[PDB]
């Protein structure tokens, strides 16, 4: 996937979404806050 | 429903008729009820008052 | 191909669907060096 910026209070270590999967990670080293977002992708339609 | 259903493949492909038109179409159908009486809904119509 | 014809008639069709392919990789680690090879490669052990 594509690693984002995002800024909400994670105090609790680690790691979360309906589905659980995940959207943040503490980074081991430089600890800070990462996001997770699907790489982009979709249906195509052949008009013709 | 916001964006994790979007995101596991799950899409949702939007209305072929946008709501304006719909709109549209509604309003021609009270025109044709007022002005007109049931006479358009049987090929051309015609003009009576109220 | 997805018809399995020779003459598509006219209209849409959905075939498949696209998307983006990774690009590299990330591994991150914490850093530690220790090392635990307690295995004896004496002691006897116990019951
Ligand atoms: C491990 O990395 C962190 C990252 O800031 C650093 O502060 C720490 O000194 C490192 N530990 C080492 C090099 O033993």
């Amino acid at each position: 996937g594509v690693l984002t910026e995002s800024n909400k209070k994670f105090l609790p270590f680690q790691q979360r979404d309906i589905a659980d999967t995940t959207d943040a990670v503490r980074d081991p080293q430089t600890l800070e806050i990462l996001d997770i977002t699907p790489c982009s992708f979709g249906g195509v339609s052949v008009i013709t | 429903l916001i964006c994790a259903q979007k995101f596991n493949g799950l899409t949702v492909l939007p209305p072929l008729l946008t709501d304006e038109m719909i709109a549209q179409y509604t309003s021609a159908l009270l025109a044709g009820t007022i002005t007109s009486g049931w006479t358009f809904g049987a090929g051309p119509a015609l003009q009576i008052p109220f | 191909c997805t018809l399995k014809s020779f003459t598509v008639e006219k209209g849409i069709y959905q075939t498949s669907n696209f998307r983006v392919q990774p690009t590299e990789s990330i591994v991150r680690f914490p850093n530690i060096t220790n090392l635990c090879p307690f295995g004896e490669v004496a002691t006897r052990f116990a019951s």
